[PDB]
């Protein structure tokens, strides 16, 4: 339900951001005022990334 | 959340 899939890799650019691998299955906590970056946990911690690079799965 | 806006998709 909150269960995602990474559509591109992204490079974590610091400030509590979280770099994600294409194929990369991610819980979603939520998102930001804009909708524009979305907190999330992966294997390799949490942080935020972007939106559109992640995608529902199942 | 980070300030600036995330890179555009491919």
């Amino acid at each position: 339900p909150n269960l995602f899939v990474a559509l591109y890799d992204f490079v974590a650019s610091g400030d509590n951001t979280l770099s994600i691998t294409k194929g990369e299955k991610l819980r979603v906590l939520g998102y930001n005022h804009n909708g524009e970056w979305c907190e999330a946990q992966t294997k390799n911690g949490q942080g935020w990334v972007p939106s559109n690079y992640i995608t529902p799965v199942n | 959340a980070p300030t600036y806006p995330p890179p555009p998709p491919p």
